[PDB]
RNA sequence: AGGACGACAUUAGACGAAUCAUCUGGAAAGAUGAAUCAAAGAAGGUAAUAAUCCUGUAGUCGAAAAUGUUGUCUCUCUUGAGUGGAUCCUGAGUACGACGGAGCACGUGAAAUUCCGUCGGAAUCUGGGAGGACCAUCUCCUAAGGCUAAAUACUCUCUAGUGACCGAUAGUGAACCAGUACCGUGAGGGAAAGGUGAAAAGCACCCCGGAAGGGGAGUGAAAUAGAACCUGAAACCGUGUGCU
RNA sequence: AAGCAGUAAAUGUGGAGCCGUAGCGAAAGCGAGUCUGAAUAGGGCGUUUAGUAUUUGGUCGUAGACCCGAAACCAGGUGAU
RNA sequence: GACAAUGGUAGGAGAGCGUUCUAAGGGCGUUGAAGCAUGAUCGUAAGGACAUGUGGAGCGCUUAGAAGUGAGAAUGCCGGUG
């Protein structure tokens, strides 16, 4: 979910990035199938 | 004024200049020759080439500031201050009452801050005030 | 400054109507720069023309730059072209402008005394249907253009409306302008009163 | 649009018509000129009043 | 949280005042005579320039129907206040911190106020937050759930108007069967081109000619208005020539 | 001024606001004076009253800002007949 | 009435002419408007009239207002014709 931003670095020029977040492979609640989870959740 | 004999006032009003048609006019070149008097014509905004618009700073501002009356509050009538609001003062961020001129009435000067000349003839009269 | 008050024919009474608004004998400069704003602010703005940005063509290069013998060209659209853009044409605008307040009042004793020097009558009156009965009541003498003012509205004596030069408002009301396209006014008697109340 | 007001002009305040102004060389190598040093004193413009007239002018 | 009895408005329309004569004319609305209407002298038309010739205009009237909006009855759904303070309850991976970002007029800066990712991670009304780092005090609030009309923005469209806006190289690209001829494989680019006359009365008939076209004879105020048609400038092309 | 009223009005309302009647200093602040200064020296700015609203003309700024012209950059498409 | 001054590019300043629209007033027009053409006309200039021919329905004038207000040059754009 979103995270579109700039990386300044050292001379303080931008160039886009995408602030990437953590998933993994996880057994599910709903039904027991595989699925995608995040990882501040578990 | 009788609407087709119409007069405006004696000196105001008179015709704009109109450059670029022809030449007995004095103007066909228009303005300048050969130079920036190119048409985005910018000078630069007020420069030269070295600045000067700039050396060095000094500065600083905290909250504060009155409101000007002086001793020519010799207008009003007798006592009572800050009233006046309602005869001759406008805009107060706060009203001290300065000296200044030759006070000639003897009156309340209910005020902020009272100017110390000004507090001598006002006292020299009769009445005095603070807050 | 006795006004001599009478109705439909015969004289009536009389009235002295105060001399710093109908004895104010007038400035004219003002009384100029009045009139040209109302008739600055009757005008809607509403011409406009199209600029190279607008015009329904593109902007391709006509053609490349070097090489071919013809001039240089940019659009097929811009202004030296039939079919281009035009330059500094009209756009829509205000046209109004204001002017200070006291100079306004000034105007209007200006006006109305400018009437007085000339002439302008009086009649208190008034009738409750509509007819054209208002040109017989021209038997007050009264000339070409004129203006009824009057107190307040008062349709009936509004609908002598049709009859060619006349115009009829009421006396909050009063343009500089009508005043004095007019060559002849008659505030009636109430309304004489409260223009002489309304400085 | 109100013409936008210089801001390196944090750097004269307005007299009564003339413009007073910061001076010289304040600050850095003062280990040179002594009688130079008590230069702190003001200015104004006179030639320059024309280059930089309206733009600090809402400083009024 | 969905539906039954009439007011007004939208979608056809109806009524609507008052002029005659002569002159000039191809034709009068013009001119000059006398008249008249007006809550109607706005506008457009009619053989020239019309308040009274026509369409209308001020004003008045009008809806079987179908939406449309509302007045009020029906229809539902509804128990609203105050004291007391003892133990519960007031939104947990949140507020917040660190790191890399991003947003606040505010460029990391003394950087509060607020969002993102990533690891860390609280308190529990003797509580938590804010008051431009931060701490004490004081004052003001109660985050981590949700909904909420009106004032505001805009005009492809509809009806009614307006303009010291254009008047056919202008004004829409487009007043003409224009996104069309035409051009490109395609996305796409894109013109030129309005005007007889009041009325087609658009030239019966004779003539030269295969026809085209023309001269008579005719229509017309005018065709030296004949259709490639109002006016018809200039470049340019011709015939005649007074002086050379 | 916005807003309210009025026929897209010259026009009544609205005194929030703005400029002006006081200046000087970075500021606290003082005030016909104030700043620097130990100084009641000298010096700087200032006092010896005229402004303010509307507006024709001149000029500047912000806008493409007199007009026509790049080679080129970027974005989204269309093309291997 | 004497008496001075009056070449002029960039450029400053001043007075004006003409165009279209608008307001008010005042007029002209089928017994012929505008436009077009022609003339031996008038004013210091831009520029203004007049008479005749063409044309066949609109147009000046005064005073003030406002502008898409003035072309000979842009290898300018469109049309016509050399
Ligand atoms: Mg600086
Ligand atoms: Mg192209
Ligand atoms: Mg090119
Ligand atoms: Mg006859
Ligand atoms: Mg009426
Ligand atoms: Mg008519
Ligand atoms: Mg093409
Ligand atoms: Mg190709
Ligand atoms: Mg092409
Ligand atoms: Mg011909
Ligand atoms: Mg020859
Ligand atoms: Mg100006
Ligand atoms: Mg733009
Ligand atoms: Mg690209
Ligand atoms: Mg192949
Ligand atoms: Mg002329
Ligand atoms: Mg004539
Ligand atoms: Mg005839
Ligand atoms: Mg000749
Ligand atoms: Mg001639
Ligand atoms: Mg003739
Ligand atoms: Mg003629
Ligand atoms: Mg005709
Ligand atoms: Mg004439
Ligand atoms: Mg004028
Ligand atoms: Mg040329
Ligand atoms: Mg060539
Ligand atoms: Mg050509
Ligand atoms: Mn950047
Ligand atoms: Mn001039
Ligand atoms: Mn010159
Ligand atoms: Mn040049
Ligand atoms: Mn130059
Ligand atoms: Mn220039
Ligand atoms: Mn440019
Ligand atoms: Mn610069
Ligand atoms: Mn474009
Ligand atoms: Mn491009
Ligand atoms: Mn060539
Ligand atoms: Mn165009
Ligand atoms: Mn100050
Ligand atoms: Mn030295
Ligand atoms: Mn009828
Ligand atoms: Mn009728
Ligand atoms: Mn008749
Ligand atoms: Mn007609
Ligand atoms: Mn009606
Ligand atoms: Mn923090
Ligand atoms: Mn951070
Ligand atoms: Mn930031
Ligand atoms: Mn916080
Ligand atoms: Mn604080
Ligand atoms: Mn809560
Ligand atoms: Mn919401
Ligand atoms: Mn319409
Ligand atoms: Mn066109
Ligand atoms: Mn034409
Ligand atoms: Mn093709
Ligand atoms: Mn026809
Ligand atoms: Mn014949
Ligand atoms: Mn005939
Ligand atoms: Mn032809
Ligand atoms: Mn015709
Ligand atoms: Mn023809
Ligand atoms: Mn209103
Ligand atoms: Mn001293
Ligand atoms: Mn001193
Ligand atoms: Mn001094
Ligand atoms: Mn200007
Ligand atoms: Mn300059
Ligand atoms: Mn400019
Ligand atoms: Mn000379
Ligand atoms: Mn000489
Ligand atoms: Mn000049
Ligand atoms: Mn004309
Ligand atoms: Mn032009």
């Amino acid at each position: 979910s979103t995270g579109n931003r700039r990386s300044h670095a050292l001379n303080s020029t931008k160039r886009r990035w995408n602030a990437n977040l953590q998933k993994v492979r996880i057994l599910v609640d709903g039904k027991p199938k595989k699925v995608w989870v995040s990882a501040r959740a578990l | 004024m009788k609407l087709h004999e119409l007069k405006p006032a004696e000196g105001s009003r008179k015709e704009r200049n109109r450059v670029g048609r022809g030449v007995a006019t004095g103007n066909g070149k228009t303005s300048g020759r050969g130079h920036k008097g190119q048409k985005a014509r910018s000078g630069g905004g007020v420069r030269p080439g070295f600045e000067g618009g700039q050396l060095p700073l000094f500065r600083r501002l905290p909250k504060r500031g009155f409101t000007n009356i002086n001793r020519k509050e010799y207008a009003i009538v007798n006592l009572d201050q800050l009233n006046k609001f309602e005869d001759g003062t406008e805009v107060t961020p706060a009203l001290l009452v300065e000296s200044g001129v030759v006070k000639n009435e003897k009156s309340g000067i209910k005020i902020l801050g009272n100017g110390s000349l000004d507090k001598k003839l006002t006292v020299k009269a009769h009445k005095f005030s603070a807050s | 400054n006795y006004d001599v008050l009478k109705l439909d024919g015969t004289k009536s009474g009389s009235i002295e109507l105060s001399d710093a608004v109908f004895g104010i004998e007038p400035n004219n400069s003002v009384l100029f720069e009045a009139i040209n704003l109302q008739r600055a602010s009757l005008r809607q703005g509403t011409h406009a023309v199209k600029n190279r940005s607008a015009v329904s063509g593109g902007g391709r290069k006509p053609w490349k730059q070097k090489g071919t013998g013809r001039a240089r060209q940019g659009t097929i659209r811009a202004p030296q072209w039939r079919g281009g853009g035009i330059v500094f044409g009209p756009t829509p605008r205000s046209y109004a402008y204001k002017m200070p307040k006291k100079m306004r009042r000034l105007a209007l004793r200006s006006a109305l005394s400018f009437k007085a020097q000339e002439n302008g009558l009086t009649v208190v009156d008034a009738f409750n249907f509509e007819a054209p009965k208002t040109k017989e009541f021209k038997n007050v003498l009264s000339t070409l253009e004129q203006p009824k003012k009057v107190l307040v509205v008062t349709e009936n004596e509004d609908v002598n409306v049709e009859l060619s030069a006349r115009n009829i408002p009421g006396v909050q009301v009063t343009t500089a302008q009508g005043l004095n396209v007019l060559d002849i006014t008659n505030a009636d008697s109430l309304v004489i009163t409260e223009a002489a109340a309304k400085k | 649009p109100k013409m936008k007001t210089h801001r390196g002009a944090a750097k004269r305040v307005k007299r009564t018509a003339s413009g007073q102004l910061k001076r010289s060389r304040a600050f850095t190598s003062h280990l040179f000129a002594n009688k130079s040093t008590k230069q702190k004193r003001q200015l104004r413009k006179a030639r320059l009043v024309s280059k930089s007239d309206m733009k600090r002018v809402k400083q009024l």
